């Protein structure tokens, strides 16, 4: 379909929600749509992770196109409510996307992530 | 003359926002979603805003007045005038002003996105701002009709 | 290790798990008939099997593995019938499983109650489960979410009617769930009610007799008179 | 074998405080909508 | 669907409404002199230049 | 009666194998309208604890009802009025 | 401060002003004009503006010409309702009250409301019969006209169930109908109060669907939340609670499914047993005295609702047979199978077919065979149901005492029927060891 | 917080502003 | 290119065809992919365990 850098394979999925589950215990991690585009387009973000199920896919279309003019990988994973309870609020976030800090084993970890976002691509 | 130019002209726009965008116009109505279009410059560039920004979409000098100094932050601005919200009331104003911005950032995005098979009734088209109508619109006069606080009922005497 | 296992309701063979982890875990089968080993299913995860039950009559096994996956692999036959996925829980914890008049060449158990890390716990039902072509993605019968913790004890009234399930790490963490109509209760347990950390529970055989133990070491009883 | 059913009061709240007394849709009609709420059938 | 013709509409209505606004105000003194108790009854500057006419 | 506490015609029941009394409203064709559970102390044969009721007046003129049982105590219910009461509450005991 | 707790219970008490002060705003209060004219609109106009509303009303509806007689005739126009005897009070209060059923239909209509303010300015209804008029507007408790009355109401004089309306007298806004229900939950005597003045009108035969909507609604609700409140675990309260929310009930209950008359109510009545049943878990005897009761009660017009109802009442139910005239009334019942077949598109009919059945076999009358049958042929039953009814069917036959050709020829019938049904059948046959051939033979001999 | 992420905002773009003008200002070639 | 695997230690030995589309490829880190070539998914992960004779964790 459009989710064109789909990833499925499954420890990189899992890689990456493990990840969101650090991260959302330092706080570095947005977590809804809307959050996410404030993000981006005020640039802090560094990495952006979507969910291809969602029923229109229309409402998270409109990413891609900012993080391509803003120059921020993204990479759908193929389930919402996984991605939701990852980042532990019980309710199917469809859009999370984490941002950068100064020094972090975390910001190592996005690095090395993204990385295999852009093998991915 | 030009009173039936402007009523005709009100009735082109009408129109002519069916036809480009018949979610958002299936939630608000054309004019206030013209004048959303018309300070965002295109329907992209409304479509890449957040809900919050639609929230307060148009109150710029006000917003980033109470931000640069600290005071307390408009809570809508062209959405005020919009049909929907004047059925509410005050702190209930403020609750539909969140929840109709959420849901116009809904519609916009699915619009400007989805395609659809050009085949495709204007119904079948508009059917997400419809639900969105529906359900907001139950919510609507749920919170109107949240009860009051319930008082110990006094007699005659202090008793 | 011999840690964990789980014997089979038939009452002839036994599950060990092997530890040893490796991008996927491994039961070993041995027969209690003469504490022998006959079988080794493997399965694919992250990190090993989680948890694991006898299907009641014994012919087959799920495994649920960490990372959601659940194998569902057969005795009969010794190979994997079927996989599918629980919906999107990012780490299996528990399973367990019962219920009677499930589908039969599934073993014939019927609800089956899965628990993740993060505390949500699905209840699912296995003659939805069949698409032999499994289901892929069961859209879960309910995706309980009272509770908030990593989910430790859960188990079944062994006539397949109440469903018991737990977390250990908060005090008091021991929801009981009505079945099959799935809606968990409110007269139990209350705030005040001695439960504690919760860390096994069980029914009896005849499932009047409720038995919750605790991490100072105590147990306590309720009668279960509906 | 079959139970008492389990219901959201919300939905009955929401069934009647759809629309007011006067000119609600007849009693039927109405009966129809709740009975098929509350009715034990998958 | 181009909405260039939308931006453009919303900007020409808008200024369309406050001309009629002062245009109607200029017709409401106009006629005034000859009759501004009109003016006084009639408030809706609609109908105050459709009675004007 | 009549579940208004307007209209008349209630009248009081007791055995002496129960401690629960029974007030019936007698108007349309003499429905129950309630059971005061319990008054005295239920009776019981494998029990040590005496039970069993004696005795129920309502006196004259008064929604008082005056009760007794075996087991050493003699109470008095009263019905109110503006809530009206199906089964009336207790305004003296002595046991 | 003992003695001025007695004066505030006399003064409250009281009937009649005697201060001009407290004179002039008793007479100010009113529903269409303001105050600052009310004061001084002395008593032709009123009558004159009223009379002319009511001309209006009686020209629309025509059953008011007692009322134009007798309330509103040129000498009540000045009848001082304050100075006559207790027993004549009373008996303006029947007339007042009659009027108020009647004319609460055509409430939202201006003359109605000019009729009431009559009513108001002169024999001081919301005054001295506040509670009846309270409870004819409660319907339509989201209008401008109740939200006027709830200003010039009088604060203690308003019955003692419905003094939680006074926040909303501090506050002049309309209550909601989730409040009106949560006060309806908690105590009995507002809901007593309501279904006993929606059933004295519906004994007047005054009824509208308004109302009966209005009801209906009001008294579902809220007996689906009491048995939330009364629900126990301990099992003594539980059973209690079920016998004390029987007794709130039951007699309401019982009118409203009884009365024939009024098609409305009687489907009200049925939607709140049905409510009652379905998430009250009740007891076997119960559940069959409703079932007997509204049995004895439906109508044509409220017939298949009343089947809805039965259908959830048996499946409800725990035994596995029905007493007697239900079997009677479900006979007298023309489009059985259809109906219930268009009923279980929806609803699972299985345990009322099971217990029809299993009293069509008890009964012994061979006018129930068709029927038999037609049912058995059904497809509504499950395999066992139907394997156990062949089963009873068989044992009637055994134990009969003509009567034993009918049952014959049904036997044949059910044996030689096509499809899984008739699998069931013969699997019965099959397990009964009973020769199919034996009975054949017996009755074509 | 508010006040922050505005300021925060401005000197972003900013310093955008101030790293083309100084890249303007001022192995590599094959 | 079809795909790569995530990570970039996992290298690939062995090849062989199970169908017209359906590829299996045995790797490095333990594992036998079974990647679908036509869109290029991953159809599955088979996964094999510690060599628990000589070191060397990874099959």
């Amino acid at each position: 379909s459009a989710a064109w850098p789909k990833a499925e394979d499954p420890a990189l999925v899992q890689e990456l929600l493990d990840c969101v589950q650090q991260a959302s215990h330092y706080r570095q991690l947005k977590k809804g749509a809307n959050e996410t585009t404030k993000s981006v387009n005020r640039g802090t973000s560094e990495l952006v992770i979507l969910a291809a199920d969602t029923q229109p896919l229309s409402i998270v279309l409109h990413i891609p196109l900012i993080c391509e003019e803003k120059n921020v990988p993204y990479v759908y994973v193929p389930s919402k409510v996984a991605l939701g309870r990852a980042c532990g609020v019980s309710r199917a976030v469809i859009a999370v996307s984490l941002t950068s800090n100064e020094a972090s084993d975390l910001n190592s970890k996005i690095r090395a992530l993204r990385d295999k976002v852009e093998r991915l691509a | 003359e030009r009173s039936e130019y402007r009523r005709q002209l009100a009735e082109y726009l009408q129109n002519r926002m069916k036809a480009i965008s018949p979610n958002m116009t299936e939630l608000i109505g054309a004019l206030v979603g013209a004048r959303l279009i018309a300070h965002s410059g295109s329907l992209v560039n409304l479509a890449k805003n957040p809900g919050s920004t639609i929230q307060i979409l148009g109150a710029e000098k006000a917003l980033f007045r109470a931000l640069k100094t600290k005071h307390a932050t408009p809570k809508y601005g062209i959405i005020y005038h919009a049909s929907l919200v004047g059925q509410a009331s005050g702190p209930n104003k403020g609750k539909i002003a969140r929840q109709l911005a959420a849901k116009i950032a809904l519609s916009v995005r699915t619009d400007a996105f989805e395609d659809f098979p050009e085949n495709a009734d204007d119904e079948t088209r508009a059917a997400v701002g419809i639900q969105a109508r529906a359900k907001l619109e139950n919510n609507l006069r749920l919170l109107e009709g949240k009860p009051l606080n319930k008082g110990v009922a006094l007699g005659p005497n202090g008793i | 290790t011999m840690e964990r296992f789980r014997v089979s309701p038939c009452g002839r063979y036994m599950a060990l798990v092997a530890s040893d982890k490796k991008g996927g875990g491994m039961l070993n089968i041995i027969n209690v008939g003469t504490m022998q080993w006959i079988a080794q299913a493997r399965i694919d995860g992250r990190h090993g099997v989680a948890d694991f039950a006898w299907w009641s009559d014994g012919n087959g096994l799920t495994i649920a593995g960490r990372d959601g996956q659940v194998t569902e692999w057969s005795m009969i036959t010794r190979r994997t019938v079927g996989i599918w996925r629980d919906e999107g829980s990012i780490g299996g914890t528990v399973m367990a499983l019962g219920g009677r008049n499930g589908p039969a060449e599934l073993g014939g158990d019927r609800w089956v109650a899965i628990g993740s890390n993060s505390g949500i716990l699905n209840v699912y039902d296995r003659n939805d489960l069949i698409e032999i072509r499994i289901k892929k993605y069961p859209t879960p019968t309910r995706v309980f979410e009272q509770l908030t913790t990593s989910i430790s004890v859960v188990a079944f009234s062994p006539d397949g009617q109440l469903l018991a399930f737990g977390s250990q790490h908060k005090k008091d963490a021991l929801r009981l769930v009505h079945l099959p109509s799935c809606t968990v209760y409110r007269n139990w347990p209350t705030e005040q009610t001695p439960l504690g950390r919760v860390t096994a529970i069980a029914f009896s055989s005849k499932s009047d007799v409720l038995a919750v133990g605790n991490d100072v070491g105590r147990v306590r009883l309720w009668e279960i008179r509906g | 074998d079959t139970h008492a059913v389990v219901v959201a009061p919300q939905r009955l709240a929401e069934i009647f405080n759809a629309a007011p007394a006067f000119a609600m849709p007849p009693i039927e009609d109405v009966f129809y909508q709740v009975a098929s709420l509350f009715s034990t059938k998958p | 669907k181009v909405d260039v013709m939308i931006v453009h509409a919303v900007a020409l209505l808008d200024e369309l409404d406050k001309e009629l606004n002062v245009m109607a105000m200029r017709v409401k003194e106009w006629y005034g002199w000859h009759f501004p108790e009109l003016g006084k009854i009639l408030p809706d500057n609609l109908s105050y230049a459709r009675v004007v006419l | 009666a009549g579940q208004d506490g307007r209209k008349d015609g209630v009248m009081a029941t007791a055995t002496s194998v129960s401690g629960d009394v029974t007030f019936w409203d007698l108007n349309k064709g003499g429905r129950i309208m309630g059971v005061l559970r319990s008054a005295h102390n239920p009776p019981s044969r494998h029990n040590i604890v005496r039970g069993g009721i004696s005795k129920i007046e309502f006196l004259a003129g008064q929604p008082v009802i005056v009760t007794s049982g075996l087991d050493n105590s003699l109470k008095t219910w009263i019905f109110d009025e503006s809530p009206f009461s199906p089964v009336p509450r207790i305004l003296h005991q002595r046991s | 401060s003992s003695l001025a707790q007695q004066l505030a219970q006399i003064a409250a008490n009281s009937r009649s002003s005697f201060n001009v002060k407290a004179l002039k705003a008793s007479h100010s209060k009113s529903l269409i004009w303001e105050p600052r004219v009310a004061v001084s609109q002395t008593f032709a106009e009123i009558y004159s503006q009223c009379y002319e509303g009511f001309k209006e009303l009686c020209h629309l509806d025509s059953r008011f010409v007692p009322f134009d007689a007798t309330l509103f005739s040129a000498q009540s126009q000045e009848v001082d309702r304050t100075q006559m005897t207790a027993e004549e009070n009373a008996a303006l209060d029947k007339r007042v009250d009659s009027f108020l059923h009647l004319v609460g239909s055509r409430l939202r209509l201006m003359p109605a409301i000019k009729a009431v303010e009559w009513l108001i300015r002169r024999f001081r209804i919301h005054e001295f019969n506040t509670g009846t008029l309270l409870a004819t507007f409660l319907p339509y408790h989201t209008i401008p006209a109740f939200v006027t009355l709830l200003s010039i109401l009088p604060v203690q004089r308003i019955p003692i169930e419905y003094r939680f309306l006074d926040p909303y007298i501090k506050s002049l806004t309309p209550p909601p109908r989730a409040a009106i229900v949560q006060q309806a939950t908690n105590r009995p005597d507002l809901l007593s109060a309501i279904s006993r003045y929606t059933l004295d009108s519906c004994r007047a035969k005054q009824e509208y669907p308004g109302l009966i909507s209005f009801w209906g609604g009001i008294m579902a609700e809220a007996v689906n939340g009491m048995i939330d409140k009364m629900r126990s675990g301990r099992r003594a309260i539980q059973l209690e609670n079920d016998h004390l929310l029987l007794q709130q009930i039951g007699p309401v209950l019982s009118e409203a499914m009884v009365m024939k008359d009024v098609p409305g109510i009687q489907i009200a009545s049925y939607m709140v047993v049905a409510i009652l049943a379905a998430k009250g878990s009740l007891n076997d005897n119960i559940l069959t005295a409703f079932m007997e009761q509204l049995v004895h009660g439906w109508t044509v017009d409220t017939l298949r609702p009343g089947l809805v109802c039965l259908t959830m009442l048996a499946q409800h139910r725990s035994a596995k047979q029905l007493s007697g005239r239900v079997a009677k009334a479900v006979i007298k019942v023309p489009d059985l199978v259809s109906s219930l077949r268009d009923i279980s598109k929806e609803h699972q009919v299985d345990k009322l077919a099971n217990g029809l059945v299993l009293a069509f076999v008890d009964r012994g009358d061979i006018r129930t065979l068709p029927v038999i049958n037609s049912l058995l042929l059904s497809e509504l039953l499950q395999e066992k149901q139907a394997k156990v009814a062949y089963k009873a069917l068989l044992l009637a036959a055994h134990k009969i005492d003509n009567i034993r050709k009918q049952v014959g020829s049904a036997l044949v019938r059910l044996s030689q029927a096509e499809g899984d049904v008739g699998d069931a059948i013969r699997t019965a046959i099959q397990e009964v060891d009973f020769n199919i051939e034996e009975l054949e033979l017996k009755l074509g001999a | 917080l508010g006040y922050v992420r505005t300021m925060r905002n401005i000197a972003a773009k900013e310093l955008k502003e101030l790293e083309e003008r100084y890249v303007l200002a001022g192995p590599k070639k094959i | 290119t079809l795909t790569r695997t995530p990570s970039k230690k996992t290298k690939f030995v062995s090849i062989a065809f199970q169908s017209h589309n359906i590829v299996i490829v045995g790797c490095s880190n333990s594992t036998i992919c079974a990647y679908d070539v036509r869109t290029g998914t991953m159809l599955r992960q088979m996964t094999l365990g510690t060599d628990l004779t000589g070191g060397s964790k990874n099959i």
